[PDB]
């Protein structure tokens, strides 16, 4: 189509805070699986001190 | 269950202390009355041999 070269500075401006911006919110999220696995072995030790 | 354990195993070692106690008092209490039994021995022994 047409260059307009405002379309693709617009894109990449808010890509680039859109996404560094709100990198951290998920960077919280990979610690809850992890911990939980963490219980999930945690209580299977358990069994051994039994 | 993990928490029981350590309960069931202190009421382990409780129970085998009190073994200890009551069969290592009553060895030598065994071991006094044989003593008594053979001194009373040896006193029916000594005046049969006297009398004779």
């Amino acid at each position: 189509i047409n260059l307009t070269l405002i379309g693709q500075a617009i894109a990449f401006a808010f890509f680039v805070a859109f996404c560094m911006k709100f990198v951290w919110p998920p960077l919280i999220n990979a610690i809850s699986e992890r911990q939980r696995k963490i219980a999930d072995g945690l209580n299977a030790a358990e069994k051994a001190k039994a | 269950d993990l928490a029981d354990a350590q309960a069931q195993v202190k009421q382990e070692l409780d129970a085998a202390k009190a073994q200890a106690a009551q069969l290592i008092e009553q060895a030598n209490r065994r071991a006094a009355q044989l003593i008594e039994e053979a001194r009373t021995q040896a006193a029916a022994e000594g005046e049969r041999i006297r009398q004779q």
